[PDB]
RNA sequence: UACGCCGACGGCGUUGGCUGCUCGUUCUAGCCCGACAGUGUUGCGUCUUGCUGGCGGUAGUGGGUUCGUGGCGGCUAGCGUACGUCGGUGUGAAAGUCGACG
RNA sequence: GCCUAACUUCUCGCUCAUGAGACCCCAUAAAAGGUGUUGGUUGAUAUUGACAGCAAUCAACUAGCCCUGAAAAUGGAUGGCGCUUAAGCGAGAGACCUAUACUCC
RNA sequence: UUUGCUUCCCGGUGUCGGGAGGCAUCUCUAUCUCGUGGCAACACGAGAGCUUAUGCCCUAUGUAUGGCCUUGGCGUCGUAGUGAUUCUGCGACGCUUGCCAACGCCAGAUCACUCUGGUUCAAUGUCGGGGCGCUAAAUCACUUGCAUACGACUUGG
């Protein structure tokens, strides 16, 4: 029933707190609530975080218990975890929201016009399909 | 002393009017008038019907859009006294200054590849839509 | 939900709708009775039965 | 004829007057508490500090204000937001006259000026 | 922060007191609130606790004249209404006007049978530990005197059947809409470029 | 024009509220190097790769902690008027408008 | 949490009670008990394979919460509603609210 | 209610308040979505922070002329369906509604903001005109006795 697990080498996504929005790798498990993570190549320092702020990704690295920052960096770069993560809809939505949050007034106007024109055309096509 | 202009207000910047009968209109900022410190702005009267007048910067949102304003040559007789207040009727003199000032502005917009959106953008009034919160909107 | 009356109601049944039957014009159900012999009234009565 | 770019929507943020500054058995009517739409933090509430606010209500006698062409039954009380209140995005406001208690739950318009963006 | 329309809330899987406090705050702040499916609201703790609490509530009646004493409503809607009443200053004009803006129903009346309902995640029953019992206000009302549990069940079954049919139709229309966008691709490519560039898709 | 009765926006004075950078100070590391001891250890056994512990080094790199008779900012409130830019109203009536009480 | 201005804010535990508990004076509870659960102390056996049945276990203690001990007369009181990874119990952290008090005008 | 009056429309005119649009499955929370095979249970393949209500629609100058594209909205009417009385689908007919040449061309201004969206929207009352349209009952006093302190109740002309 559960696929992703909290295991050494599991790549986690920081959902809230200090380094929000970044990726790290679980290098140790302290107790049922706390994990030692270290995202050397994603600008996350080796720290201990409460699992309540973390979310499990689909990537698991080939790490060792308490792998040092150098080894974590090597595994991260070898697996290309950042590139593979950037291909998921998880990361695409974050990128889209990042673009959206910084829209200027002119960009908002342009989006309004383009969106309504596209909706009108798609509605014409939908009427065609519905009639048939 | 004259009032201190906000850093975002530079010639050619497009502002949003927040008060008056023209509230919500997008206009073009030309220059800070020396005497009063108000802003000589004119969203081309041709596009949005906003004539050449003054407005205080407190009632304006300065956006990041700028139109090429280097071509406009403001007549010397256009100053604070020119806009000083006397059934208002637009003097025939006034109309000519608007044509003189707007002509380079309109031409600059036309040359801009985005002239289609620029003309429509200046001809539309800003408004707060659904789930649009000013503290998270980047103007 | 609805009530359908018979086409012809007895005078003594209609009295129950009155306190001064003798003094009145006895107009109860007079318009309803005509609905039974009308094209639209028949349709309404049939719809009520349905 | 259509006036060439007419009004298309609001230019104010919606708010409600939730009550006065108070303890549990005291009340200071000099300060009002407003709840804004879409504001949930003191950080966001700090954005509106110093913005003007207005409360519009309906009276009996009509008034033909200069600059108006038709007698209106609407009157206004003007005020200004002074600081955030609490953690959850409420704000404090000061009005020209103390806000009437009958405005509880009624619309308050938070205007966008004086602007500082 | 006022809502233009009434707030329609689906009461299913909601904790009684939590939802009641949220709704009471909204009513005090001036909104109109409608609560649907009040028989699906949940109370934490085993059924016996709630049943005995309601029995002790029923025991509170004026000795002199019970027609003045506490009025013990059995319908789930009225139970929720009284729970909200408890969290208002209902003896004052403010509280009375606030309470008059609340409508709580069992099932979904025809007026709201075609509107989307809201939920309060902070009042959901899934914030309880999984190994904790809970009671359903519908069952409690039935056991303390409510007489329309079967009628509401039948009406809800019919409503769910009609909704299932409508949802099948909606899925078909949604697939047609996806196909329409795919067909329009060549025409909308000029606008899709801007939409994706500004990050909306 | 000036002046009264009111408002708005700026400036200044006073008391502030919120919020950032940047230097330094105290006490201290880690990274990195060396040997030793151990082991939640990979790959194929005084093996190897890992990992940990104190101990000895610090060149380089280099964060925590502490606060300064430190430096540079951003947003904004009340009160008063080094004071400015302006609006509503009022100079026979009257009506309206404005102001104050209520 | 709502009455009620100020977080259903952040961290770790404990507790299920067929009306649990919930904050100085303060508005009662004891001797004595529980193989409910959670920690600890001591003494033993156990891989030369510990107890049960034809891989840890045994015993005695101890103290947190919960339970029994716990009966009164108009209907009734953690203030009320309600609350169960709490809105309870204990240790803590940020912020926030509020006096006729403090600073300034 | 043979003048009175219901209803719809056009106008006056009183009183009153609010203060920026729309959105339909369920079930489930220690699993879910799509595709396929399945009567079913289920199975295989591909995915799955889940932030699609943290969303999606809507979102504005007036002719003309030319090129498109013919959709969407509103109202009436007629059927058919919907029962927890209103709301839906289908038409038919009207009034509109999109883009390009193109801000090309004409109009737009109240002097800097103070209640206008620069005539904001709703609810009703009343007075006038019209369009179809209808032509009642209680009560008192007598009377009855199954009723009754008085009212009330039960009967009849």
């Amino acid at each position: 029933v559960f696929n992703r697990v909290v295991q050494i080498g599991r790549v986690v996504f920081i959902a809230s707190g200090k380094d929000q929005g970044k990726l790290a790798a679980i290098v140790n498990v302290i107790d049922g609530n706390r994990v030692q993570i270290d995202g050397p190549s994603s600008d996350v320092t080796r720290t201990v975080r409460n699992l309540k702020d973390l979310q499990l990704t689909k990537f698991v690295l080939k790490l060792r218990v308490g792998q040092r920052t150098k080894g974590v960096k090597a595994a991260f770069d070898a697996a290309k975890v950042t590139e593979n993560f950037q291909k998921t809809q998880w990361a695409k939505k974050i990128a889209q929201r990042a673009i959206r949050a910084k829209l200027t007034d002119f960009e908002r106007y342009k989006l309004m016009k383009a969106k309504q024109m596209r909706n009108r055309i798609v509605r014409v096509e939908l009427a065609k399909l519905k009639k048939a | 002393k004259t009032v201190t202009l906000r850093k975002t207000l530079t010639p050619g910047t497009v502002l949003i009017v927040l008060a008056g009968r023209h509230k919500g209109k997008r206009v073009v900022f030309l220059k800070q008038l020396p005497q009063s410190g108000l802003l000589l702005v004119t969203g081309p009267h041709k596009i949005n019907g906003f004539p050449l007048r003054r407005i205080g910067q407190a009632f304006v949102i300065a956006t990041s859009l700028k139109v090429n304003v280097s071509g406009v040559k403001i007549p010397e007789h256009i100053n604070d006294e020119y806009f000083k207040r006397k059934e208002y009727t637009v003097s025939e003199q006034r109309k000519k200054d608007i044509k003189t000032v707007d002509a380079p502005i309109l031409a600059a917009i036309k040359k801009h590849p985005e002239h289609k959106f620029l003309f429509g953008y200046l001809g539309t009034r800003f408004s707060l839509g659904k789930n649009q919160y000013p503290h998270k909107m980047q103007f | 939900l609805t009530t359908i009356w018979a086409e012809h109601l007895s005078e003594e049944a209609r009295r129950r709708f009155y306190s001064n039957w003798a003094k009145s014009k006895k107009k109860a159900f007079t318009k309803y009775a005509k609905k039974w012999q009308d094209e639209d009234g028949k349709k309404l009565i049939e719809a009520d039965f349905a | 004829r259509r006036p060439s770019a007419p009004t298309t929507g609001r230019l104010y943020v919606k708010a409600i007057f939730t009550g006065f500054k108070r303890g549990l058995r005291t009340q200071s009517e000099h300060t009002s508490l407003l709840k804004l739409e879409g504001v949930f933090n003191k950080e966001d509430a700090g954005f509106y500090a110093g913005k003007r606010v207005v409360y519009l209500y309906k009276a009996h006698n009509k008034t033909l204000k200069t600059g108006h062409t038709v007698a209106t039954r609407t009157r206004a009380i003007w005020g200004k937001i002074t600081r955030p209140h609490g953690n959850a995005g409420a704000v404090r406001a000061k009005f020209h006259h103390n806000i009437p208690p009958s405005a509880l739950g009624k619309r308050i318009r938070v205007l966008l000026y004086p602007s500082n963006i | 922060g006022l809502s233009n329309r009434a707030i329609i809330i689906d009461g299913k899987n909601h904790l009684l007191g939590r939802l009641a406090s949220i709704v009471a705050k909204k009513l005090l702040q001036g909104d109109k609130v409608v609560v649907l499916r009040a028989e699906e609201i949940v109370i934490s703790g085993n059924f016996h606790r709630s049943k005995l609490k309601y029995m002790s509530f029923l025991r509170k009646r004026c000795n002199i004249n019970p027609a003045r004493g506490a009025f013990h409503y059995r319908a789930p809607g009225k139970i929720f209404w009284r729970t909200v009443r408890g969290m208002l200053p209902h003896k004052t004009n403010r509280g009375n006007e606030a309470l008059k803006n609340l409508r709580a129903y069992e099932g979904v009346p025809a007026k709201y049978q075609k509107t989307k309902s809201l939920h309060a995640p902070s009042a959901s029953r899934f914030r309880l530990q999984p190994r904790r019992k809970f009671c359903v206000v519908g069952r409690l009302s039935h056991e303390v005197g409510w007489q329309f549990q079967d009628v509401v069940a039948k009406l809800e079954a019919k409503r769910k059947v009609k909704g299932a049919a409508y949802f099948e139709q909606k899925k078909k229309m949604d697939k047609l809409a996806v196909q329409a966008k795919k067909n329009a691709a060549p025409k909308i490519a000029q606008y899709q470029k801007i939409i994706e560039a500004l990050g909306y898709n």
